[PDB]
RNA sequence: AAGCGUUCAUAGCGACAUUGCUUUUUGAUUCUUCGAUGUCGGCUCUUCCUAUCAUACCGAAGCAGAAUUCGGUAAGCGUU
RNA sequence: UGCUCCACACAAUAUAGAUGGAUACGAAUAAGGCGUCCUUGUGGCGUCGCUGAACCAUAGCAGGCUAGCAACGGUGCACUUGGCGGAAAGGCCUUGGGUGCUUGCUGGCGAAUUGCAAUGUCAUUUUGCGUGGGGAUAAAUCAUUUGUAUACGACUUAGA
């Protein structure tokens, strides 16, 4: 599913004879189609307001996708991840171009850090970062350095054939 | 393509190269390994001790001449690596076994002919950089295989003699490079280049 | 007097070194690396070889010893200019690689009758060399 | 010249099989350096011949023939099936087997 | 973690030609030379201006990292082998008994031995590795002098000598007896 | 780890608990054998286990040495 | 007129599988290969690698015949000088000569009826009858017997 997609969603309790027009919440979601976003912005609103998606609606669901989507950026992103004995906030910061490809990392190395799948993942807050200086991560500030140089030694090679005859070598 | 290759093992992970071979042995490739003494296998040298001794104690209780033979010699224990590695039971198994000829070091002829290795099995490939690697030219030698010295000058003496063979070939290799641009440059050169040649 | 120590030069990873992608959509086209994410991850452009301004892991493309200098975080024009005031490509092409390359398409492309004109001509270079090796 | 081959050699494999069921209608064909089913239906469809040698005589040939149509690509190696008129004696199992340049497609 | 870039200095005096390819070091100058393989660090070196020596690793673990501290450690510890060179100054301590060594040339190899401790005739010979030279320095009682240029062979002999006076099978705290290092000093005074 | 252990909780321990393994005990049950699987103990015979009694090497101590006690690798060697 | 080995058939079966070529440094890879140069190295400088998709070879009735040209080569085939090579050497390399082919080049000659594909056969073994030459002219066992041996075997004996 990695494949994300920030889906804008808004939606609404049911209009009801008392007070129509309702609140019109809004959220955006990291999905990875419109389907599981529709029920991802259930979940979270049935968290924080006394709606069930049977007694509101849907009122719309449309894309993102950042405004300059090849511009490299940081992210300070806060998420609540459920621990295996329990739950903890968590406040990452990843340095990715796009702000799904962001999770898209996330997901993928929290699973790998702390075993949490993509199911109990509530990502509080993502904040992509406006500025330098301003992150607290030493693996990006050192991604912050100026005129970042350095070699990528001991490259590996794919062969498309199981012999070979030259005994490869590894420079690169 | 090369019906009979003889396979250097020369910084080989044991395993890898085994099912590399696996394959090859099943699909009808003639196979020699040589220089086998020196095969790689990946983990502590003290701790690949460890479950040798713990397979080695493993054996029949009742008659110790006739459970598993817990075979020695570098070309043997890459070979045990090859059982059960391959369907030896059945006779197609039999016969892969039979149309594999495991080598230690470089015995003739093979010496005179190319030394193919395998891109995928490779210790360099494989392993993370200075992650603990065992050569099993000193694990043979440290768990009762007794002929490290032997092999020791012997492939000594084949590789300064080889060596000569290079410097011979380097020598007639540069003269044809040489000759080979004295005689280039030329209109024939010129379509082969333009084709593709 | 003299202490001597080598420093083993590689290619290095840097915002201004033209890469060559491998695989993928492009599979061989030409790119500049745009500016690093991580270690792993990069970022490319080709406008002078329509391979939209991406990012790619490492994975899929191979650095060349090709260098040349231009801002980081460029955008897609920036990097046009240079690449053509620079002259990459042609030097590029230059490069004793970009012929083996090249021939290697253009033989995979060579037809039969082309085979067989090779097939006499490499005897001519054959007989002419042969000759000059005889009389060595 | 010195080849005389109109054919692209090909290892045979093994039975159309699963872990502990196998069926000798398919049989599983390798050709030497094809790499992924991207190219490998150039060689699909091809007529293709297993030949071996008996011991005795029959109709003009100590080398009776098989014949047999390779059908469609097979995992992503460019192993191939094939089917074959009569199925293979499964002694062919690292056997070199002819595979023929017709019918021509292109 | 790996930290992209790690970098460490080498101060390599005049008096010292350094020697490097792949990870095999060769040092030259007025006290000798000395060699030593690396082969298992996976390091890079380079230079500014042949006084200073840059080692550096390009993304490297932490357990990875520690070792770029260590080899710098290492080399300018042959520096200071071939510069200053390290003395061994020991100490024969011993409660009742004094401990005897003796000079002693067996058979073309050079051997320490160990007699007269707690009165026993153990022949308690002991190998010097080389360049590590063995002097009584006079005017002093019960010192041996170790003088030589690799730390480590002429510390793992010194070590050697504290494992083989080692005394056995009683209650060693106040059985103080046997040798031990009264100081790691340096072959010249700098 | 409350306390004992002169002083010191953890040399030795170690109250109040509390978390494991075992089938060498004995439990509970009945899955197996009722058209037979010979049931204790002894004699002798051998291998295996370690959760070590001595033996090799060590470490600790309220271990001056000896006797000591705990602890480690250790099943090779023995255990009348 | 036994037996073995050299040449050939040919006949048989027998094939875990020929249908261009196993086309030969080592070591290392966070390093080398190769080339030039020398104040000879852990050297200088340069090139190169980023896939064997490479190198050779490869055209001729399944590879026939004939003529010619530019050369002094390739290239079999065996011979021969030698050398090398004992890890399972059993092969490698070389001198020299002859031999055929040569597609380096030009020409000419014949290809047909297997009739629209039907592997359209070209190998590697070993034997068996024989061809026609070479070499050579024995043991073992039973039985008798001895005991260092023994249930019987076996072992150890001795015996023109």
């Amino acid at each position: 599913m990695a494949h994300f997609k920030e889906y804008q969603v808004i939606g609404r309790r049911l209009p009801t004879e008392s007070v129509p027009e309702p609140k019109l919440f809004r959220m955006r979601i990291f999905a990875s189609n419109e389907v599981i976003a529709k029920s991802r912005y259930w979940y979270f609103l049935q968290k924080l307001h006394k709606v069930k998606k049977a007694s509101g609606e849907i009122v719309s669901i449309n894309q993102i996708n950042e405004a300059h989507p090849t511009k490299v950026k940081n992210f300070g992103v806060w998420v609540r991840y459920d621990s295996r004995s329990g739950t903890h906030n968590m406040y990452k910061e990843i340095r990715d171009v796009s702000r799904v490809a962001a999770v898209e990392t996330l997901y993928q190395d929290m699973a790998a850090r702390h075993r949490a799948r993509f199911r109990s993942i509530h990502i509080l807050k993502v904040a992509e970062i406006e500025k330098t200086a301003d992150v607290k991560r030493q693996y990006v500030k050192q991604f912050l350095t100026k005129d970042l140089k350095f070699p990528l030694p001991h490259r590996v090679q794919k062969s498309t054939k199981t012999f070979s005859y030259k005994r490869p070598s590894t420079f690169y | 393509v090369e019906p009979v290759v003889v396979i250097d093992g020369k910084g080989h992970l044991v395993g890898r190269l085994a099912s590399v071979v696996a394959k090859q042995l099943l699909n009808g490739q003639k196979i020699v390994v040589v220089r086998a003494e020196e095969l790689n296998i990946s983990g502590e040298f003290f701790r690949n001790k460890l479950k040798y001794h713990d397979f080695l104690r493993k054996a029949t209780a009742f008659n110790k001449t006739r459970g598993p033979f817990h075979f020695r010699a570098p070309s043997r224990i890459f070979y045990k690596a090859l059982r059960g590695m391959v369907s030896h039971k059945t006779a197609r198994g039999k016969a892969a076994l039979e149309r594999l000829k495991v080598f230690e070091g470089i015995p003739p002829p093979y010496d005179k002919k190319k030394r193919v290795v395998v891109p995928q099995a490779l210790r360099v490939l494989r392993l993370k950089p200075g992650r603990k690697y065992t050569t099993l030219g000193k694990l043979s030698t440290s768990v009762g295989w007794k002929y490290e010295d032997v092999v020791a000058k012997l492939e000594a003496k084949r590789k300064v003699s080889s060596a000569e063979y290079y410097a011979k070939k380097r020598a007639f290799t540069k003269k044809v490079a040489s000759a080979n641009a004295t005689a280039a440059e030329s209109d024939v050169a010129k379509q082969l280049a333009a084709l593709g040649y | 007097t003299d202490s001597i120590v080598k420093a083993s030069n590689w290619r290095l990873v840097e915002v201004g070194r033209v890469v060559l992608i491998k695989k993928g959509q492009s599979a061989g086209k030409l790119a500049a690396i745009v500016e690093i994410i991580d270690q792993k991850k990069v970022l490319i452009d080709g406008p002078k070889a329509g391979v939209p301004r991406q990012a790619i892991n490492l994975g899929q493309v191979v650095l060349t010893p090709l260098t040349f200098a231009l801002p980081r975080g460029a955008r897609t024009a920036t990097v046009s200019k240079k690449w053509a005031a620079a002259a990459v490509c042609e030097k590029w092409a230059a490069s004793s690689w970009a012929k083996k390359i090249a021939q290697r398409e253009r033989r995979a492309a060579l037809t039969d009758f082309e085979r067989f004109q090779v097939m006499v001509l490499r005897k001519q270079k054959r007989y002419t060399v042969k000759k000059a090796l005889a009389k060595a | 010249a010195e080849s005389h081959r109109l054919y692209v050699k090909g290892k045979h494999l093994s039975y159309q099989r699963s872990k502990r069921v196998n069926n000798p209608n398919v049989s599983l064909i390798k050709i030497e350096g094809v790499a992924t089913p991207q190219d490998a239906q150039f060689y699909l469809g091809k007529r293709i011949a297993y030949v071996y040698r008996a011991s005795k005589e029959v109709r003009g040939s100590k080398i009776r023939v098989m014949w047999g149509k390779v059908t469609r690509t097979h995992g992503n190696s460019g192993v191939v099936r094939a089917t074959f008129r009569n199925n293979l004696p499964a002694k062919t199992f690292g056997a070199s087997v002819r595979i023929f340049l017709y019918p021509s497609n292109i | 973690m790996k930290y992209i870039q790690t970098e460490q200095q080498i101060e390599v005096p005049e008096g010292v030609t350094v020697s490097i390819k792949s990870r095999i070091v060769k040092v030259v100058g007025p006290r000798g030379t000395l060699t030593k393989n690396l082969k298992h660090i996976d390091v890079t070196f380079t230079k500014v201006n042949n006084q200073l020596i840059k080692v550096a690793v390009h993304n490297g673990g932490r357990k990875h990292v520690a070792a770029l501290r260590t080899v710098k450690s290492l080399v300018d510890n042959m520096i200071t082998g071939v510069t200053k060179g390290y003395k061994y100054k020991m100490r024969y301590v011993y409660a009742h008994f004094p401990i005897n060594v003796n000079i002693v040339e067996k058979d073309g190899a050079k051997f320490i031995e160990v007699r007269n401790f707690l009165g026993d005739k153990k022949i308690r010979n002991v190998p010097v590795r080389d360049g590590v030279t063995i002097e009584f320095s006079t005017n002093v009682k019960d010192e041996i002098v170790l003088s030589g240029n690799s730390v480590e062979d002429v510390s793992q002999n010194a070590a050697d000598l504290q494992q083989i006076c080692r005394v056995r099978n009683k209650d060693i705290r106040k059985f103080l007896d046997g040798i031990y290092v009264s100081h790691k000093g340096f072959i010249t005074e700098d």
